[PDB]
């Protein structure tokens, strides 16, 4: 029985932001 | 502020498999809901009050991979259909609802938050139905009250003809209960 592995994440704590330029 | 969310995939098929056997996850953890995966399926695990809960019919009695190797579950409950491990170092936890709101929101595996009108202790009506393929992988995800606090965890979809009209969930109360048992 293998272990459950975290393959991603969902983040709710993000608040609107102005996508920066690179 | 309104409930908004995003998703970030931290690893792929092969790394996942290796990590499944190896039991050691060295990646960094962020978020309130982890996109969890086994060898058979993928779903969600929500961090509510220091513990990372997920749906039993997905995690079974498996261990979660951590940097310090496999982590044994701290709660298992075949009947409540729940399991829980200590929230991974890095995650942020949600807190249970304390407003008994009946207007809930479901954060899906695709980081989409959809409305569900509470119709009982474990049911809610999708104000705008979706096909089940969409809801796949969302088990163990959170059901937030308008304030963003945990009301429940998505368990099953109430569907017909391949379209989900409603949803069955695990009330935060069963977690607390499962904790004391
Ligand atoms: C999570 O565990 C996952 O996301 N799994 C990862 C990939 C699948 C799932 C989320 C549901 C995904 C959309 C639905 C996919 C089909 C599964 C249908 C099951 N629905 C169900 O049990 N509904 C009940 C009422 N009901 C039936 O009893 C039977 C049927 C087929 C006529 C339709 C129907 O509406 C409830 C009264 C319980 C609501 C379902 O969602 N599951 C069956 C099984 C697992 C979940 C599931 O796969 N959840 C259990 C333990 C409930
Ligand atoms: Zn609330």
């Amino acid at each position: 029985k293998g272990s459950v592995v975290i393959v991603g994440r969902i983040v709710l704590s993000g608040k609107p932001a102005i996508i920066p330029k690179k | 502020a309104p409930i908004t969310a995003y998703a970030q995939q931290t690893r792929g098929l092969l790394g996942c498999i290796i990590t499944s056997l190896t039991g050691r996850d060295k990646n960094q953890v962020e978020g309130e809901v982890q996109i969890v995966s086994t060898a058979t399926q993928t779903f969600l695990a929500t961090c509510i009050n220091g513990v990372c809960w997920t749906v039993y019919h997905g995690a079974g009695t498996r261990t979660i991979a951590s940097p310090k190797g496999p982590v044994i579950q701290m709660y298992t409950n075949v009947d409540q259909d729940l399991v829980g491990w200590p929230a991974p170092q890095g995650s942020r936890s949600l807190t249970p609802c304390t407003c008994g709101s009946s207007d809930l929101y479901l954060v899906t595996r695709h980081a989409d938050v959809i409305p569900v009108r509470r119709r009982g202790d474990s049911r809610g009506s999708l104000l705008s139905p979706r096909p089940i393929s969409y809801l796949k992988g969302s088990s163990g995800g959170p059901l937030l009250c308008p304030a963003g606090h945990a009301v429940g965890l998505f368990r099953a979809a109430v569907c017909t003809r391949g379209v989900a009209k409603a949803v069955d969930f695990i009330p935060v109360e069963n977690l607390e209960t499962t904790m004391r048992s």
